């Protein structure tokens, strides 16, 4: 992973990149089907624990040093570089895989996270991977109302009225993150204090109007608050959030020969 | 013609071999394909928005425009 | 979109002999064969009843020993091939009438040919 | 290096083996500019063994 | 409030002195002792004091800042009271006995977690047996011996939460004394599944951060047992030099001490050295004696200094071991630039035993031949890392005795990576060791003095020059001898001319056009070189025409490092 | 002005800064530059949203008055209704507003108008 994360990036005998190993962790984590069938001739999630591990290990080592000269300027722009690979990395190789095998590290692993935070509210990557691991234990379904459970209830909560509050005074791609953070909050804790996501959520699908990915995230936290919350209070807001969504309504080789078209073996805005 | 150079060693095949010149020539296939699919891939967004009246640069706004600033829009 | 008009002539192309029909057949079968070859996420779902219309069309009326019907049997039985692996494992709806209409033209008069 | 290899080659079919004649020539050859005197140690230690080796049964 | 209020009776006795206390005695309760130690063991034990972040993340300093203060008070006395009352070591004895691993029970695992946090924050206000009194010796050994019960019956496992309690009680252990001596013990533990081994493996990081704060008593106790224990032992001197490297923050001198007292504390331990060792416990000892090695400076014993001469003469003895494979010997040769005739002498002599006849004999594939490939690009790492004049000497003789039948461009590469470092002078040195050295002979400048010329620096060859003018001049006037001494001699002249219009050569001109003059292709390799020095004369001098036709990278470093390979 | 887009901002501010430096001039100085100047205000100092707009119009207000200052003579400024003066009314009545965007507001513009202040005597 140091190696992975040590290639630069760089936007407008061949140099490599960063994005062809997700396929290679892909099957490392999926790869039961054969290496059944090998061990012929369970461990995948003892392999998930070591990166897990190694991961919030190394993560939690790396130094995050800025300057004066607001002006954003970071003290070791190798290591923040080699920081944004990894978060990006981290978060686009978790969604396939299922967080059962990382349901012991919800409550430490998250608690790093939110320390790491702490010392430094500023890291769009930050809220990237915090809002990874809430919809893996959303997914994999952890909030109950254990006393671990109960501590992880806390610290969720604590952290999204804390960012809730903190996110109006924050910048574009900073901003992003929290309020990506925020609408992937599961519901039960979310379901006191709607005054504080409500204008969060509308300029989040304010961004997306103008940036997609944040839009289609705020429609399924928005159809899951719509969905697994009373309505008691969830006419009041209404008024406010469904005028804003008047957005995005202004809208506007081979022949007769066979060969078995070896063209077609292989495999938005509208959506 | 001032480019006979190229023309001269485009083909100087007799000290290389034959079906180690098709493993290149497929090989580069194989990279062209996955150069057609990443183009595709970023070319799966809007196409590039254009302009369509230049814009002048000061402190004082510039009245004086053409009508053409104003139609073509 | 068109293919509804070209399955009305096809099935309005064979009330007479005259050979020339089916070859007009296969010019046209081309032509579904490419529109249809490339949908989008689309014209493939107008696509898949158009082909049960089109094997209920060939089992009833082309069932008979004129060759200007057997060459359009073989090009089908092509395209439907080539559809069939474009489109994938989503015509389950289809299957087992497909396997009816091909057992029976396995014991068509064609058995003789 | 190969003195022993030429050894225990005239040693499991025991012919004529020129071959080895050209090895040992080859061995003491390599001294022209440079002087190699632990190589050359080694160089007469593998001629006197080849020697009594040759004494022993037929050359 | 509470946090406050603990803050400001910091102030109060720290800021006012125990001459100024009556004001706190004037209370004369001090009823928030019985609160504060609840707080301490558990924030549930006292008011919410959950929220997670800064506040309780800085109470434990503050608090330990609490505890001295009231250490240096009178009121001490009934504090220790009422911490002892708290906890005696006795109410928990058992609880952490109840077999916490698996998913059993998590409070004992989380109220074992605390009490440990408070004991070592006790450690940090420096409270260890004034409050915890220990046996009638000065440890209190239990705790080593129930986690090694416990990793026993583990497998006959844990869990990460498992993996940092059973750390803590390590650092616990770490808080008493004489834990040197018990952890030595307990790794040497052959119990065979070993054990001790599973346990090192285990906490490696904790065993090493810990012996760091030992220097000899650790290194004497390691000797003791070296008498028959090998792998044990090299893997703790591993953590030991591993630990060294990565502590750089505080400082490095702590891998010199220990170094120093471990060439002073081998000698009497030799069971590794000469042949009374497997082999795979020598290249274990010298890759670590490696390690050992490119820790210290290079000036740190590179002469007499101490136990020098002895581990110098075993480098000398185990790389003049026939019995010892070649690759392996190279590897130990991989460590010379730390480094008189009887080192080269004895390398020379077993180079010679080591290459008989070029490389054609040995086919490709042939592991002769692979390990010859292995030794030449160690050797020039070795080079390019110590660039030592006598042994660019041997690599030039073993180089030149048969052209292309060696990866002569892998040569002249580390000749390019060796011309432009090193001092100037030292450069010269190599030049005039390997031009009296020439004194075929040829491929000596053919191979390499175009190369390093092209690749040295410009007062070097000035100064090589202006020593070489003469033994140039006087060359100028059976006989192939004389021709290729006439070839270097050209050859390097021509080299050189790209520099600069002594001012004597006013007739080399003629000296190297005389070529074409006169009417077996010896004679044609001559004209065709002292055309080229007029090549080279011509292309300087009169331009008319007239000639008389980081942090993750510091990371990665550690561990390769560790590894020990690149 | 404050959209998130890279051609439309980067033509907008352009636009901005223009129109501030035209309104500014002495011979229009009254009776329509207020609007403008308290809707730059107001955007800003009164939103629950969009703090790029708060800061962005911030910069701009300071930019005006610092153009109004270079640029025109003194005694027409303070003997028009609009001045320094005003707008010290506008944020002492502006941190007092219960309304936290009021007051952060009125904490932004003073931040970004001190730079220029600081030179005043």
């Amino acid at each position: 992973l140091i190696r992975i994360c040590s290639k630069p990036v760089v936007l407008p005998w061949k140099v490599p990149t960063y994005k062809d190993y997700v396929d290679l962790f892909r099957h490392l984590l999926s790869s039961d089907q054969m290496m059944d069938s090998i061990l012929a001739d369970s461990l995948n999630h003892l392999l998930y624990d070591e990166f897990v591990k190694s991961v919030l290990k190394i993560v939690e080592k790396l130094d995050l040093t800025l300057e004066i000269q607001a002006n954003l300027h970071p003290a070791k722009p190798k290591d923040f570089s080699a920081f944004i690979n990894l978060v990006e990395f981290c978060r686009e190789i978790l969604p396939e895989k299922q967080a059962e095998f990382f349901e012991p590290w919800v409550y430490s692993f998250s608690y790093e996270l939110i320390l790491q935070s702490t010392r430094l509210p500023l890291i769009s990557g930050f809220y990237k991977l915090l809002s990874i691991t809430v919809r893996n234990a959303k997914k994999i379904k952890y909030f109950e109302g254990d006393p671990e459970k109960y501590s992880c209830f806390a610290l969720f909560v604590k952290f999204g009225k804390e960012v809730a509050v903190k996110m109006k005074q924050y910048k574009d791609e900073l901003l992003a993150s929290c309020l990506t953070f925020l609408l992937s909050l599961p519901h039960n804790i979310i379901e006191l204090d709607v005054r504080a996501y409500v204008p969060a959520l509308q300029m989040a699908f304010k961004l997306g109007l103008s940036y997609t990915p944040l839009a289609e995230v705020g429609l399924n936290a928005l159809e899951e608050w719509s969905i697994y919350i009373d309505r008691h209070v969830m006419q009041p807001y209404y008024k406010d959030i469904l005028p804003c969504l008047d957005g995005y309504l202004k809208t506007s080789f081979n022949k007769v020969v066979l060969k078995h078209l070896k063209k077609t073996k292989n495999l938005s805005l509208e959506e | 013609g001032r480019t006979d150079l190229l023309r001269l060693r485009r083909r100087f095949m007799r000290d290389q071999e034959k079906l180690s010149l098709m493993y290149a020539r497929k090989g580069v296939a194989e990279q062209k394909r996955e150069k057609e699919i990443k183009s595709e891939l970023k070319m799966k967004q809007d196409a590039q928005v254009v302009l369509y009246r230049s814009y002048r640069h000061g402190d004082l706004p510039d009245i004086q425009i053409k009508h053409s600033s104003l139609i073509t829009p | 979109c068109s293919l509804l008009r070209l399955q009305e002539t096809l099935s309005a192309a064979d009330r007479c002999g005259a050979a020339l029909a089916g070859h007009q057949l296969i010019r046209g079968l081309g032509q579904e064969c490419v529109l249809s070859s490339s949908p989008a996420v689309l014209a493939l779902q107008t696509s898949l009843v158009f082909s049960r219309d089109f094997g209920l069309l060939v089992f009833v009326r082309k069932s008979l020993n004129s060759i200007e019907f057997r060459e359009c049997r073989e090009e089908i039985l092509k395209f439907l091939c080539i559809f069939l692996e474009k489109m994938g494992q989503k015509i389950a709806p289809y299957s087992v009438e497909i396997k009816n209409t091909c057992t029976s033209v396995y014991t068509k008069d064609r058995a003789a040919k | 290096n190969p003195a022993e290899n030429f050894r225990v080659l005239v040693k499991q079919k025991k012919a004529s083996f020129e071959e080895a004649s050209n090895q040992l020539i080859n061995h003491i050859e390599q001294f022209l500019d440079t002087n190699e005197t632990p190589y050359f140690m080694k160089s007469i230690d593998c001629i006197r063994a080849f020697r009594e080796e040759a004494i022993k049964f037929s050359e | 409030v509470v946090v406050r209020i603990m803050e400001f009776t910091t102030t109060l006795l720290n800021t006012s002195p125990e001459g100024w206390k009556l004001l706190k005695k004037d209370l004369c309760n001090t009823h928030l002792m019985r609160v504060l130690v609840q707080t301490l063991c558990e924030p549930a034990s006292i008011g919410f004091n959950i929220g997670d972040v800064q506040v309780m993340a800085h109470l434990p300093d503050v608090c330990v800042n609490l505890m001295k203060a009231l250490k240096m008070s009178p009121y001490k006395d009934i504090l220790e009271t009422h911490l002892r009352e708290k906890i005696t070591a006795q109410s928990i004895e058992e609880l952490c006995a109840v077999n916490l691993y698996g998913p059993d029970a998590q409070v004992d695992r989380s109220r074992l977690a605390a009490v440990v946090s408070a004991c070592k924050q006790l450690h940090r206000a420096g409270l260890l047996h004034n409050i915890l009194p220990s046996q009638s010796t000065d440890l209190h050994h239990s705790v080593g011996t129930e986690l090694l019960s416990l990793v026993y019956k583990g497998i006959a496992s844990l869990d990460l939460s498992c993996k940092q309690l059973a750390s803590g009680l390590l650092e616990l252990a770490f808080a008493f004394g004489g834990l040197c001596e018990r952890l030595v013990s307990l790794l040497l533990n052959p119990a065979v599944l070993s054990h001790g081994e599973y346990f090192y493996s285990l906490f490696s990081e904790t065993i090493n951060t810990e012996l760091l704060k030992n220097l000899d008593l650790a290194v004497l106790e390691l000797m003791q047992s070296s008498v028959d224990n090998t792998k044990m032992v090299s893997a703790v001197l591993n953590g030991m030099l591993d630990q060294s490297f990565r502590e750089r923050a505080n400082q490095k001198h702590q891998g010199l001490k220990l170094a120093t007292t471990i060439l002073q504390h081998w000698k009497k331990c030799d069971s590794w050295w000469a042949k009374d060792s497997p082999l795979e416990t020598k290249m274990a000892v010298l890759a670590l004696l490696a390690k050992i090695l490119q820790i210290d400076s290079s000036v740190s014993f590179n002469t007499s200094h101490g136990s020098f001469p002895e581990v110098f003469t075993t480098y000398i003895s185990l790389l003049a071991d026939t019995k010892l494979d070649l690759h392996l010997k190279g590897q130990a040769v991989t460590l010379l630039p730390f480094f008189l005739e009887e080192l080269r002498r004895v390398l020379e002599q077993l180079i010679v035993a080591h290459f008989p006849m070029q490389s054609r004999e040995f086919p490709p594939g042939t592991p002769r031949f692979n390990n010859y490939v292995d030794c030449m690009k160690k050797f020039l790492d070795a080079l390019e890392l110590s660039q030592s004049p006598m042994l660019l000497e041997l690599m030039t003789e073993v180089l030149c005795r048969e052209q292309q039948h060696v990866m002569e461009e892998l040569f002249q590469s580390s000749f390019r990576r060796i011309a432009r470092r090193g001092s100037c002078v030292t450069q010269v040195g190599l030049l005039e060791s390997v031009y009296e050295m020439f004194r075929t002979r040829q491929s000596f400048v053919d191979r390499s003095l175009l190369t390093l010329l092209w690749h040295c620096s410009l007062d070097a060859l000035r100064e090589f020059f202006s020593t070489i003018v003469v033994d140039a001049i006087d060359v100028l006037k059976t006989f192939d001898t004389q021709i290729t001494k006439k070839m270097g001699y050209y050859k390097i002249l021509d080299v050189m001319y790209s520099r600069l219009p002594n001012e004597l050569t006013k007739t080399l001109i003629k000296l190297c056009y005389d070529a074409f003059t006169e009417n077996l292709e010896r004679r044609r390799l001559y004209h065709c070189a002292a055309y080229n020095c007029a090549i080279s004369v011509i292309c300087c001098v009169f331009n008319e025409l007239k000639f008389y036709q980081s942090t993750l990278s510091e990371e990665m470093s550690q561990f390769d490092f560790s590894t020990g390979v690149q | 002005a404050c959209d998130v887009d890279q051609v439309t901002r980067q033509l907008y501010e352009p636009l901005v800064m223009q129109l501030i430096h035209w309104f500014t001039n002495n011979k229009k100085f009254e009776s329509q530059d207020t609007v403008a100047l308290l809707e730059a205000i107001l955007d800003g100092i009164v939103d629950p949203v969009d703090s790029t707009l708060r800061d962005f119009c911030g910069r701009c207000i300071r930019e005006f008055l610092k153009w109004s200052i270079k640029q025109i003579t003194p005694q027409q400024q303070e003997k028009s209704p609009v001045n320094t003066k005003s707008l010290f009314k506008r944020l002492y009545s502006l941190a007092l507003h219960p309304n936290a965007f009021k007051r952060l507001g009125a904490s932004l513009a003073f931040n970004n108008i001190y730079r220029e202040f600081r030179e005043e005597e």
